RNA sequence: AAUUAUAUAACUUAUCUAUUUUAUAGUAUAAGUUUGAAAUUUCGGUUGGGGUGACCUCGGAGAAAAUCCUCCGAAUGAUUAUAACCUAGACUUACAAGUCAAAGUAAAAAUAUCUUUGACCCAGAUA
RNA sequence: CCGCCUGUUUACCAAAAACAUCACCUCUAGCAUUACAAGUAUUAGAGGCACUGCCUGCCCAGUGAUCACUUGUUCCUAGGGACUAUGAACGGCUAAACGAGGGUCCAACUGU
RNA sequence: GAGCUACCUAAAAACAAUUUUAUGAAUCAACUCGUCUAUGUGGCAAAAUAGUGAGAAGAUUUUUAGGUAGAGGUGAAAAGCCU
């Protein structure tokens, strides 16, 4: 059955070159240090990952494992290297200058409590608003352009 | 190791969730968010050139619709759009001062009346020197600084963009003195005086690290903060002509800073001087620019600029002090 | 609060701080990090209050050695992390008693509870008090974890009968008229060891020694 | 930490083979790229014990030619009538560096006006 | 009080609460002629950690029910297709037994 | 340089008596170790003596020959041991 999921979502799993399938499962050993079991259940669960280009999937395993202080076993069970980069940024910093989410510290604690990786991604951006950060779809909208500027500037 | 930007926003998270309660989030975002800038054409040579250029742009002068002489540029609601940096007109005066749209808001509420002299106790490189200096028609303006770096950078804009004949008469006069002594040296001698006593700067503390009130070593001066500003406001209360209007300036949101300044100066002068100070309605102003600006209302005394995403032109505090006698 | 079954060791956290809201912190007021004290006298669960709150809030466990015995904890030690969110600190103390004890009977409640170590007050003393209490306040729980039939007012008759039941025997220097001679006899002494230790357990019955002088 | 890193491990291009209609595969080597087993070298100064903050060069001002003595600034710009070359004699000065300047000649037909700092080597840009 | 236990250690100032230890857990590996091993996932290697039983419960789209819509993810252009298909982290203690371990008490004994 | 010591390989050896649920069980020799005290401190000894103690059929102890070598070896990690 995995193999089916990944045919279907990712046609080009047989016709891709060796190298980049490598490159791919390379980046999740060596560079995100991800379980053997784990490497299935990323390549099953999410199987685009195999058409995201290397150097851009380990920035986005960094950024969950070091600004947003998730686990291997959080980012596996909740797929978010399928989400897109742009989302990601768009909705956790918005939460952190918002100050409803905080960067797990040294300890591994937190001052308040984090919302559930499922709320900030998996539901509709009206529900993020509304329950998770509890702001207005204008400002989120005016938010999204200045921080487009920035990411110029960087 | 907390940097002076953490240990910043760390106590403000601390004070101003108290203080705003529910809306501190929305403030909190909007104050690490980039801020934006009104443009404040400078009459004299390009008093209609850059106005047109810049409705071209599509921003538009939120004073004069408010209206519906100073006319400062604003982009719409919402509108990221930035402004085109400014350039040297023809006649040599630079087109437009890009600056905090709120700041300039004192001085439209010190309502400058012709033939005025005029006193800016700390206008280090305030652009509210070079907005009062333009279009006020206030014989006399003065200007004072505690520092002379900062002091320079005040020559800089007026040389740039107040031509050399209004400056060079002594209708303009630019010192280096302590505020708290210029009441001493100057009693009762101005009809409006703006006092913009050194504050917290919480935008500028969060974003920038240096010279940043929050430093460990500071800490000394940080603490002192209260109690010198309520010194300058006094000694700009003593300085003002009986029946002189004076407004209270403050970039932070601390209640301390703001409301317990102004009341503490008050009783002081009622007390050691004898002199009543009698607060005057600004609540008018909210209703005139909420369009391009959103206010606190709570405050007790004077008004309170908050940042918001959709606007965000905060933060600024100013209070109006009409001298009795 | 009881700290080994970790009971209303919730309602604690909210409370300490609801009171430091109401008062002032003055040189401390910009510091994000409570610390709080801990106090009393030796053997009351000081540092055990410590980690019941340690793993009721920050999950991690046992920070404090904890002991069966008074006086364990020595010293004013360093800090010690115990809740997260709130983030509070305990400091942990020696447990001190008194420089006077007020009423003896005062001092012989307090030795019950197991305040005061029983070597420097007497085994036997303590075990009559603890008859004494026991009796008046009807708990005759210990007549059945040591079969006593009618029981007794005589604390040397019913150490007599506990030290049978554990089959206890010293050899005791007794002395008569025509000299000294070793003489086996019932460890009344271990009696009183083991019986005050069964009271401490809770197994003899729930007791409240001030309702009697100080009901109130 | 700085400098390296055919230890391994990957890759890419050559080279060499086979095949192949240009493709595949491989590879006694060379050149790269990624990892780092290792290798080499270092621990400025002023700071009761520390922790910490700081400070290290020069200019302005008081004490008055001392100080862990007390203050303000600078690593400037603005302003322009654009401010040459050559040459007595002096200042200051360990050295190095830094100042003032008659005469003569030459441009023009009043100087620039406000009031500072980085050597050598070595790299740049040009006619 | 500490360590489960028998063991081990600083030859020559530390024998211990340290190390090891059964048990439990994590990670790596699908394979042969010199170790692992003449072995093959119930195996082997690397490492952590008292076990035992008892608790807590991160978590695993929603809404109408094997089923319909909104989501989610991708594309084609805000429209249109394509596709979803028990248990983490922890704890309080088997609870005994054992010890030239570290404290304490009673009895006896005594030139301490 | 592994005739000491650390670990390993090969070939060998020793363990009385007394109890026991039959064993990294118990008591206690030989044997191995080295707890505590006194003596000794150029000593009998460059780590001993005298008592007192721990284990003593086992992860025990011991003998012979071989092996691993300093950018290393060995280590039930004391950064301990390798004349
Ligand atoms: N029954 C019961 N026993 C408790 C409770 N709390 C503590 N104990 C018992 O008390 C002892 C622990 O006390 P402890 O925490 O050391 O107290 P302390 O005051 O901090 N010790 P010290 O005398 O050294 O200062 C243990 O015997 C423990 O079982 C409780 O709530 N109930
Ligand atoms: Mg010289
Ligand atoms: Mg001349
Ligand atoms: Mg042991
Ligand atoms: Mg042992
Ligand atoms: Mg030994
Ligand atoms: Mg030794
Ligand atoms: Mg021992
Ligand atoms: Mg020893
Ligand atoms: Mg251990
Ligand atoms: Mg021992
Ligand atoms: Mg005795
Ligand atoms: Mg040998
Ligand atoms: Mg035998
Ligand atoms: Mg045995
Ligand atoms: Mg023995
Ligand atoms: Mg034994
Ligand atoms: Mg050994
Ligand atoms: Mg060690
Ligand atoms: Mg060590």
């Amino acid at each position: 059955g995995k193999l089916k999921r990944v045919l279907s979502v990712c046609p080009e799993v047989f016709t891709m070159h060796q190298r980049d399938i490598d490159r791919v499962v390379k980046v999740l050993r060596e560079k995100c240090l991800f379980t053997a079991q784990h490497i299935t259940d990323v390549l099953h669960r999410c199987p685009t990952v195999l058409q995201e280009d290397p150097n851009e999937l380990e920035y986005k395993f960094q950024y969950a494992y070091f600004r947003m202080g998730l686990t291997h076993l959080d980012i596996v069970r909740t797929n978010f290297l399928q989400y897109s980069i742009t989302k990601i940024k768009q909705r956790h910093i918005y939460l952190e200058r918002l100050g409803r989410y905080q960067t797990p510290d040294k300890k591994g604690q937190t001052q308040i409590p984090n919302p559930s990786l499922r709320n900030i991604l998996r539901v509709s951006e009206a529900e993020f608003l509304a329950r998770t950060a509890c702001s207005s779809v204008e400002e989120f909208q005016v938010f999204k352009k200045l921080l487009d500027q920035e990411e110029e500037e960087e | 190791q907390f940097t002076a930007s953490r240990l910043a926003l760390q106590n403000f998270d601390m004070t101003y969730s108290v203080q705003f309660g529910d809306l501190w989030p929305s403030i909190r975002v909007s104050l690490l968010s980039e801020q934006k800038y009104g443009a404040l054409v400078n009459n004299f040579a390009a008093w209609d050139s850059v106005s047109a250029k810049l409705e071209q742009l599509s921003a538009k002068d939120f004073v004069s619709e408010a209206i519906s002489n100073l006319r400062c540029f604003t982009f719409s609601r919402g509108d990221v759009s930035r402004f085109p940096p400014a350039r040297l007109g023809s006649l040599g005066l630079m087109d437009y001062y890009l600056m905090d749209a709120a700041s300039l808001l004192p001085v439209l509420a010190l309502g400058l009346q012709h033939g005025d002299t005029v006193l800016d106790l700390c206008a280090a490189p305030g652009g509210k020197t070079l907005a009062l200096l333009q279009t006020g028609c206030c014989r006399n303006l003065a200007a004072n600084d505690l520092s002379t770096s900062r002091t320079g950078r005040l020559q800089k804009v007026l040389h740039s963009y107040v031509p050399q004949d209004i400056r060079e008469g002594n209708q303009v006069r630019v010192t280096s003195w302590d505020g708290r002594k210029w009441g001493e040296l100057e009693g009762d001698t101005y009809d409006r005086v703006l006092v913009d006593v050194p504050c917290t700067t919480d935008r500028h503390s969060l974003h920038e690290e240096e010279n940043n009130i929050f430093q460990r070593s500071r800490k000394k001066e940080r603490q002192m903060l209260p109690m010198l500003q309520v010194q300058l406001l006094a000694a700009g209360l003593l300085a003002t002509k009986p029946g002189g209007h004076v407004v209270y300036s403050t970039c932070s949101l601390s209640h301390l800073q703001n409301e317990y300044v102004v009341q503490g100066a008050i009783e002081l002068l009622a007390n050691q001087y004898n002199i009543k100070v009698q607060v005057e309605d600004l609540s008018h102003f909210r209703k005139l620019f909420m369009d391009t600006f959103c206010f606190f209302p709570s405050c007790q005394v004077g008004e309170l600029v908050i940042p918001n995403l959709m606007v965000n032109f905060g933060p600024m505090y100013f209070c109006k002090l009409h001298r009795l006698p | 609060t009881n700290c080994v079954k970790d009971e209303n060791i919730k309602q604690i956290v909210p409370k300490v701080m609801e009171l430091i809201r109401c008062s002032y912190r003055y040189h401390r007021a910009e510091t994000p990090e409570y610390c709080i004290m801990v106090v009393g006298v030796p053997n009351v669960g000081k540092s055990s209050l410590i980690n019941s709150l340690r793993r009721q809030h920050l999950r991690t466990g046992k920070a404090a050695r904890v002991g069966g015995e008074p006086g364990i904890t020595r010293a004013v030690t360093s800090r010690i992390q115990v809740c997260e969110r709130p983030l509070v600190f305990l400091l942990d103390t020696p447990g001190v008693l008194a420089p006077r004890i007020e009423s003896v009977e005062t001092g012989l409640k307090l030795a019950l509870c197991g305040t005061v170590l029983d070597h420097l007050v007497g085994e036997e003393t303590m075990a009559d008090y603890l008859l004494y209490t026991l009796n008046r306040h009807g708990l005759f729980g210990y007549v059945q974890h040591y079969a006593l039939a009618s029981a007794c007012d005589q604390i040397e008759w019913v150490l007599k009968n506990v030290a049978i039941k554990l089959r206890k025997t010293r050899k005791v220097k007794v002395l008569t008229g025509t000299g000294n001679v070793n003489v086996i006899q019932p460890d009344y002494a271990m009696a009183a060891r083991d019986f005050l230790r069964t009271f401490r357990s809770g197994l003899l019955g729930q007791v409240m020694l001030d309702r009697d002088i100080i009901p109130a």
